[PDB]
């Protein structure tokens, strides 16, 4: 979910 | 070099990752990396996170163009707020799908460059560089100031995830508010990651 860990 | 500086310009480009439909990115260009004069720190519309992309070597960046239009400096509205709201903790709201609450413990960086009416902004739970125009959220109540409270910038740097790799890198920036916290851009990835380097 949202951007990139 | 470039011969020509495309820092504060709109840019708008294809994103070739692969044989089917290509998806059209418009942003902002916030800033040239000094370091890595290669390396654009982009604002593109629709995205929450600011990418770093070589903007003219990656081959993912097709048929890259700039437009005429540059983006003036909007200037401060509330700056003495902005000013005092520069590095510190935050609990940032979002509504999700469904409507209900999303709260988020952050930090604010610094006040974007280019997009003057915006700041860079990173989370505990996703440690990238975000930017979102806090002065409005703040306003809304979306956001709460919590009472919580040898630049190393041109080295290459080195992790090791899970499997035991390197992850190799660049320190890029550095934040005047909290100089122990820095900018990383690695290789393998457009996302500007966010760490304190001087924590012991």
């Amino acid at each position: 979910v949202r951007k990139k860990r | 070099g470039s011969r020509r500086n495309i820092v504060g310009c709109r840019i708008q480009h294809g994103w070739k990752e692969g044989n089917g439909p290509v998806t059209q990115w418009k942003g902002t260009v916030l800033d040239q990396v000094p370091v890595n004069p290669s390396l654009y720190l982009i604002k593109y519309d629709g995205f929450d996170c600011v990418y770093g992309l070589e903007l003219n070597k990656d081959e993912r960046v097709s048929a890259l163009e700039v437009l005429p239009d540059r983006v003036a400096t909007s200037r401060i509205s509330d700056a003495h707020l902005a000013d005092t709201m520069i590095g510190k903790a935050v609990e940032h709201m979002f509504e999700t799908e469904d409507g209900s609450k999303d709260e988020w413990r952050g930090m604010v960086l610094a006040r974007a460059p280019v997009m003057n009416t915006w700041f860079y902004i990173t989370y505990e739970k996703d440690p990238v560089l975000y930017m979102y125009q806090l002065l409005d959220d703040y306003k809304e109540g979306d956001l709460r100031i919590m009472p919580d409270s040898d630049s190393l910038v041109g080295k290459q740097v080195e992790y090791a995830k899970e499997d035991g790799s390197k992850r190799t890198g660049m320190v890029i920036h550095q934040v005047e508010a909290k100089p122990s916290v820095y900018f990383i851009k690695f290789d393998d990835d457009f996302h500007i990651y966010v760490y304190d380097l001087v924590k012991t």
